[PDB]
């Protein structure tokens, strides 16, 4: 409604970096809020794709950022008659940031990974690693949980099972406030999907450099399965957090899997266990389903609700027609130890092929009306195919049916404008919570400030 | 599995 | 916190075999690798092997190859070593060993089992009094506790009444039976003024002789 | 199997001395080596993992060093704690391989021995054996030698030596002699010596007596 | 009636009315006379006749070629829609009714491109096209004089994690680790265009052989893709029936799994298929989305075949759900016989008849009596099905025009769906009287020059 889309920032980095691939606030000791930006696609040292991150400053006028610098060097160790070995060459160092107290966890999650004894290997495949960083004090830190020393042959006869080797932990990322760093890794178990959590301060404390492999004993991570539905699932394309259960000393997960059963889709709610306490099916195969999850309570009944974009979603049409256009579902918690019933609200796109629901951002409460609010995405929805974000309003029945405010791509053709969200942070102090759209099709970012309401 |  | 509570210690006989046990506690076994060492006084350390216990699948030092065999259960959350054939080279004190965070380390120790092996039976100590010879300022008397089996003994003097100015020293082996002797200094007004007593006792025979020193 | 050539064997120092232990490899193992701590007559605990790291709960005055095939355990200002057993371990290849291991021992001025010797018992000659015991009391440093005589003549079968650990309070060692004879074998001959030989005097120490005879 | 009590101003208003309403433009009509009455009533009151404007809808047809017995032959000359255009004539709110009859014409053209998984599954099931081109002629040649058939092969998109990168013999064998062989890793290479020499089909199989990926789903649509836009590398003809045999034993990527590779950038639907015969987007691309696929089937007009093994079979039957114009068969060692399942197939795929409606006005509206079977009409129905090759059925429409529109010139089409011919609709709206032409502006009749004088009453002139 009150998102200001005329005068609006711009941060940009280097050309086919993508450059805001992904995004999210970041507040220092002092409560300076910045942004943090990957670009998977940033120049190594050796000329090479590896990823990079940038810590962006808030600056009305916008323009380039500095880097926030991790090691790109590949690594080798030779220790327990074995030879560890990581690979960075386009690892994709930026594909997710997210941001926690004064820690940023900046994730590469095609980062490859081998282990060599004599003749035989565990096989090169992509582990996926994460990056942590405190600015302020410079300290670093690594976390790579899928990482093994089995060789590949033990995998064989054991019929591939707790094969980790494929992990790609950071696809996805989350941190609850405790402190809990949450990864997804859709490749885990064989292309099951797997999850993978540990407190930030545990990650920092047994971090050395040079260790490759270390352990994180007060990590868990989730459980493979022989049930044919979870195939090729990626469980964990897409995470999140939240409180489902009433209990509110602990926090429940909802984890995304876009091909479960069979490319059916589906988004499940879990206990910090990853017991499962509740299921959503897709409702149309291959809609992607879970591509993207949102938890924000927009009803300010207190209770947590789920929102869950299917971008690829064929709208019926005349004449016995499908139009893909995309759908986002919203999940209204019910009162006290209750189920997730039929969705509340069915918002389906118009644009064809505009992907509507790509990225559902909570934006917190942008009218200052008492309710929460969202924006949805639709990278290549509008008139022009350009890209489009929606934003739409919270109410005491849920969501409103129609968009408050639409806000049109400033970028050319091929930004991907909206692939990337982050709201519910007042960037300018004005008392208002604003919103940062990112465009690594054309390697920007695009800050909209939130200002007083006119009507 | 996989490709078998 | 992080603590392996191994086995008590065990008294075997050549040629029998012994499980040793490294049970968890703080966390689960199937965290860490799981390793094994020997130690002796003359040869020092040595790696035995290691185990896996969220697999089954070991490692051994080529050494070791037959005679030691690890295995561990997860849900007992304990890790074993068995000892097969067993002789006295194999008679040394075994750890159960665990990294830190560093896969391949080597960090956390048990508190070790001791592992004797003979055919000795249970034997009664003899103990002997040592007087000096027919004169200086200080004398020195002396306590000889000589063929026992197994370990260990408790030797006090005038029980347990004179504690300072004594020298009880280690055990040794001959025979496949042990010997013992302790030493005392004291004032020449001290002895024979003062009756001093030898006070040993061998809880495995359940006997506990006292000898008082007599001059010549 | 990688050797692990661990150095020095033993060292007397005193407290708040700043040591340095070496551990050197038969090959390049890159920091893959870690340092272990056995107080006496207790188990092992765990100061450094790959050349550096300290374990958890490690006082800081620890600290290691070194590449390649030479490294270094170091400790500022050693505490009364410090004196213990001390040992290197590389896990670049398997088998894991130790080192010889270091004694941190308590150094202190010199000391003569307090030589006793002690005839058999009633008891024991009565039993059909004889033991000679030869006690050699609170002295420093540790290096002795004992030799047993029967009239004059050396003898080196049947004897049977036990040290002990430096002492608490005085820092001192002592030791146990015990030669073993038969009785028959004993009574054949009327002298027996114990002679001890330590870098306080350079004549050895001797105390003699005469089957009998007092 | 309502032609007279309206009350009427002009000619124009009076046709307006109704579709039997006319006006008498005669001068010399009664004072008291209303002009706006049925044709019949004017006549009655001695109106002159060339003075009636009375507009009729009619229908005439233009082009009538008989539908063809047989569709073999010729320089695709074939008829297989009757008329193929009619000259539609409407007034306001008027409705006029036409015909059209559509065939399943016999011994049409075909063409036949065989999609075929590669991957290390396939090794036990390549018995099955192990020697397809000489029978797939065989039982083809009774059905047509025109075959051609063409194959290519998939596997999945050459990249990390779906490909073997390790050690560096597994790129040139991916059977590397195991005993065998077998042929790197590819995502979609063409091997034959379409021809009518069948031998050329069964010696190209001869030497196709499998490779190897590490996950399960195979990169499958990018290759119907391709083989879907690739119009002249294919070898798709113009007039004949396209159909697109895809064959696998596993399930399929779909769009958005490219970023498990870190493929994002959506797919083109443009061809990548150049002098190599290998698709070249494959690793930079990602797969496409249903509705893409079915966007380029349609506009390529190729008929989508899922023969898939029994273990898919629900899979692939979902997705043809979601791909209209979608047939699956069981690619199994028992049915009525594999790949006869192409022969059920195509006959599946022209037991239906379905119209379609293109470049419609807002203002007409069509309905349709549906005539299938032997004589059975079905009210409001436009599609038949049950049919066999040679049948023809036939739809009666109507057109209602609501009110008339600003353009007096339009044209719509009906055509069947897949088919090649069509029936076009040139409509003309004809709410306009002839004397409206020989209109006199600023006439003297009326208002002393500041009127129009047109059909024989006095309109008020533009500006007024
Ligand atoms: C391809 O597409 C088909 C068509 O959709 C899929 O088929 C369905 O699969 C779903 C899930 O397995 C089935 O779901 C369930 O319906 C049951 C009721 O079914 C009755 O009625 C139908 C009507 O035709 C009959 O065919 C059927 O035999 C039954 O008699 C419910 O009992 C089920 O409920 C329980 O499970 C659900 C989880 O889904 C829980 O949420 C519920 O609370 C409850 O515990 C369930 O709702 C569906 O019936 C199937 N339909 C048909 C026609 O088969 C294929 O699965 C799909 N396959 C692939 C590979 O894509
Ligand atoms: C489709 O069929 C319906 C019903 O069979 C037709 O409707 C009839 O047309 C006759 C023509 O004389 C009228 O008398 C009837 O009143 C109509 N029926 C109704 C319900 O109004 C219709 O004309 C047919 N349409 C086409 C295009 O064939
Ligand atoms: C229109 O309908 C009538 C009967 O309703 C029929 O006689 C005529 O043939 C139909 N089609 C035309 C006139 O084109
Ligand atoms: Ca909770
Ligand atoms: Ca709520
Ligand atoms: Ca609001
Ligand atoms: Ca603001
Ligand atoms: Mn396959
Ligand atoms: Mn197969
Ligand atoms: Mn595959």
């Amino acid at each position: 409604l009150n998102l200001d889309p005329v005068q609006l920032t711009f941060y940009a980095g280097p050309n086919g970096s993508q450059f805001g691939f992904s995004l999210d606030f970041h507040k220092d000791s002092h409560g300076r809020v910045a942004i943090v930006v990957g670009a998977p696609r940033t120049l190594g040292p050796s000329q090479e794709e590896t990823g990079g991150v940038f810590l962006c400053p808030w600056r009305a006028e916008g323009g380039q950022c500095p880097s926030l610098l991790f090691d790109l060097r590949d690594e080798t160790r030779n220790v327990g008659s074995q030879t560890l070995q990581t690979f960075k060459a386009r690892q994709g160092l930026g594909a997710s940031v997210v941001s926690w107290s004064d820690v940023i966890v900046a994730c590469a999650p095609w980062q490859h990974w081998n282990v060599l004894e004599k003749t035989e290997e565990a096989e090169k495949t992509p582990v996926g690693s994460c990056f942590l960083a405190q600015p302020e004090s410079g300290r670093r830190a690594e976390y790579s949980p899928c990482r093994g020393n089995t060789l590949s042959r033990i995998y064989v006869e054991n019929d591939f099972s707790w094969d980790k080797r494929y992990c790609e932990a950071g696809f996805s990322s989350v941190v609850t406030q405790a402190g809990e760093l949450v990864l997804g890794a859709p490749g885990g178990y064989y292309f099951l999907g797997l999850l993978a959590q540990a407190p930030v301060a545990d990650i920092f404390s047994s971090y050395r450099p040079g260790i490759l492999l270390w352990h994180v004993s007060s990590q868990s991570l989730s459980f493979d399965s022989s049930n044919p539905e979870y195939f090729d699932g990626y469980w964990g394309y897409s995470v999140a957090v939240g409180e489902f259960d009433g209990d509110l000393n602990t926090t429940e997960y909802v984890v995304g899997a876009p091909t479960w059963s069979w490319t059916l889709g589906a988004v499940e709610i879990l206990d910090s266990y990853y017991q499962r306490l509740h299921r959503l099916r897709g409702e149309q195969m291959a809609s992607y389903f879970g591509h993207s999850v949102a938890v924000t309570d927009v009803n300010g009944d207190g209770r947590h609700d789920l929102l869950v974009g299917a971008p690829l979603y064929m709208e019926s049409r005349a004449d016995r027609k499908l139009a893909e256009v995309g759908r986002v579902y919203l999940f209204l918690q019910p009162r006290g130890p209750h189920a997730l019933g039929a969705p509340s609200l069915l918002l389906t796109g118009t644009q064809l092929y505009g992907r509507f629901g790509s990225a559902i951002a909570p934006l917190g409460d942008l009218d200052r009306d008492g309710y929460n609010d969202i924006a949805v995405a639709a990278p290549y929805g509008g008139p022009s195919g350009r890209g489009q974000v929606l934003v739409f309003l919270g109410q005491s029945e849920g969501l409103r049916s129609r968009p408050s405010q639409v806000l049109d791509s400033p970028f050319p053709t091929g930004s991907a404008f909206g692939f990337s969200l982050r709201g519910a942070v007042d960037i300018d102090d004005n008392g208002y919570p604003d919103l940062i759209v990112g465009a690594y099709g054309a390697n920007q970012v695009a800050v909209y400030r939130a200002q007083p309401v006119v009507k | 599995a996989g490709d078998v | 916190e992080v603590q392996l509570q191994q086995s008590g210690a065990e008294l075997v006989k050549p040629g029998a075999s012994v499980k040793l046990s490294c049970t968890a506690s703080g966390f689960n076994i199937k965290d860490t690798y799981v390793h094994w060492v020997k130690q002796r006084p003359e040869q020092g350390l040595e790696w035995i092997g290691r185990i896996d216990p969220a697999n089954g699948y070991t490692k051994y030092d080529p050494k070791f190859q037959g005679k030691a065999t690890i295995t561990a259960d997860t849900s007992s959350n304990t890790a074993y070593l068995q000892l097969s054939s067993l002789t006295s080279e194999d008679t040394a004190v075994y750890y159960c060993v665990r990294p830190l965070y560093d896969y391949y380390a080597m960090d956390y120790w048990g508190q070790g089992t001791s592992v004797t092996v003979s055919s000795a039976k249970t034997t009664a100590p003899s103990v002997y009094p040592l007087a000096p010879v027919c004169t200086g300022s200080s004398v020195t008397l002396g306590c000889l506790v000589k063929g026992y089996f197994p370990e260990p003994v408790t030797l006090t003097w005038n029980s347990g009444s004179l504690s300072s100015g004594v020298h009880t020293f280690p055990a040794v082996l001959q025979s496949d039976l042990y010997t013992l002797s302790s030493s005392v200094t004291v004032t020449s007004s001290t002895w024979p003024s003062q009756s001093i007593t030898c006070n040993v006792a061998h809880p495995a025979s359940s006997t506990k002789v006292d000898k008082k020193i007599e001059p010549r | 199997d990688i050797l692990m050539t661990q150095s020095p064997s033993s060292m007397s120092v005193s407290l708040g001395d700043t040591v340095s232990i070496t551990c050197h490899a038969s090959q390049g193992i890159s920091s893959n080596i870690g340092w272990l701590q056995q107080k006496p007559g207790k188990s092992f605990m765990g100061l450094i993992y790959y050349g550096t790291n300290l374990v958890d709960g490690v006082p800081s005055r620890f600290s290691g060093s070194g590449s390649g095939a030479d490294y270094s355990l170091t400790i500022s200002s050693l505490d009364s704690e410090d004196f213990a057993d001390y040992y290197c371990v590389q896990y670049a290849q398997l088998p894991y391989t130790f080192g010889g291991g270091t004694k941190l021992e308590i150094k202190r001025a010199d000391a003569a021995p307090t030589v006793s010797i002690f005839p058999p018992s009633s008891e024991q000659l009565t039993s059909g054996g004889a033991s000679v015991v030869c006690f050699l009391n609170n002295f420093y440093p540790k290096d002795i030698n004992v030799k047993w005589k029967i009239d004059g003549s050396e003898r080196q079968n049947g004897v049977l030596n036990s040290w002990t650990d430096q002492d608490s309070k005085d820092s001192t060692y002592s030791m146990s002699s015990t030669l073993t004879l038969t009785k028959d074998e004993y009574e054949r001959h009327n002298s027996y010596t114990c002679e001890a030989t330590h870098k306080t005097s350079t004549s050895p120490i001797v105390k003699s007596f005469n089957r009998n005879e007092c | 009636n309502i032609c007279t009590t309206r009350g009427v101003s002009s000619c124009q208003q009076c046709l307006a009315v109704s579709p039997m309403c006319a006006w008498c433009s005669d001068e010399a009509l009664p004072l008291g006379s209303p002009r706006c009455d049925l044709k019949e009533n004017l006549l009655k009151d001695n109106c002159a006749p060339e003075s009636i404007e009375f507009p009729v809808s009619e229908a005439r047809v233009l082009e009538d070629r008989p539908l063809s017995d047989k569709g073999s032959g010729d320089s695709s000359q074939v008829t297989q829609v009757s008329p193929q255009r009619i000259a539609l004539r409407l007034r306001p709110d008027d409705s006029k009714n036409f015909s059209i009859q559509v065939r399943q014409v016999e011994d049409y053209p075909v063409d036949i491109y065989y999609l075929m998984d590669l991957s290390y599954s396939m090794k036990d099931d390549l018995w099955s096209i192990q020697n397809l081109g000489t029978k797939l002629a065989t039982q083809m040649r009774k059905l047509t004089s025109n075959l051609r058939i063409g194959f290519g092969a998939f596997v999945d998109k050459p990249v990390s994690p779906y490909m073997y990168i390790s050690p560096p013999e597994a790129l040139e064998n991916p059977c590397y680790d195991m005993k065998t062989t077998c042929l790197p890793m590819f995502g979609y290479k063409h091997v034959l265009t379409l021809t009518d020499q069948v031998t050329r089909f069964n010696e190209e199989v001869k030497k196709q052989s499998v490779s190897r990926n590490r996950d399960a789903p195979e990169g499958g649509f990018d290759a119907i893709m391709q083989a879907t836009v690739c119009d002249e590398k294919i070898g798709w003809r113009n007039d004949a029936s396209h159909l697109l045999v895809f064959t696998t034993d596993a399930k399929t990527h779909i769009a958005l799994d490219g970023r498990l590779a870190g493929i994002v950038q959506p797919n083109d639907g443009q061809c990548h298929v150049g002098s190599d015969n290998h698709y070249s987007a494959s690793t930079t691309m990602d797969y496409p989305s249903l509705g893409l696929m079915t966007e380029k089937l349609s506009q390529k007009n190729i008929n989508l075949i899922f023969a898939v093994t029994e273990n898919v079979v629900n899979l692939y039957q979902n997705y043809s759900e979601l791909i209209p114009g979608t047939t699956v068969g069981v690619l199994s060692m028992d049915s009525s016989n594999v790949l006869q399942l192409i022969v059920d197939a195509y006959g599946k795929i022209r037991s239906k008849v379905e119209l379609e409606v293109r470049d419609l006005p807002e203002e007409l509206s069509l309905s349709f009596n549906a005539t299938c079977l032997n004589n059975e009409v079905i009210p409001g129905l436009k599609s038949c099905m049950g049919l066999k090759i040679g049948d023809t059925v036939s739809f009666s429409i109507e057109a209602k025009v609501r009110g008339c529109p600003q353009e007096k010139e339009k044209s719509f089409t009906i055509k069947p769906v897949g088919f090649k011919d069509s029936l076009i609709v040139q409509v003309t709206f004809d709410c306009d009287c002839a004397c409206q032409a020989q209109a006199e502006p600023n006439s003297h009749r009326c208002n002393n020059g500041n009127g129009t004088f047109e059909c024989g009453v006095c309109r008020c002139g533009p500006g007024w």
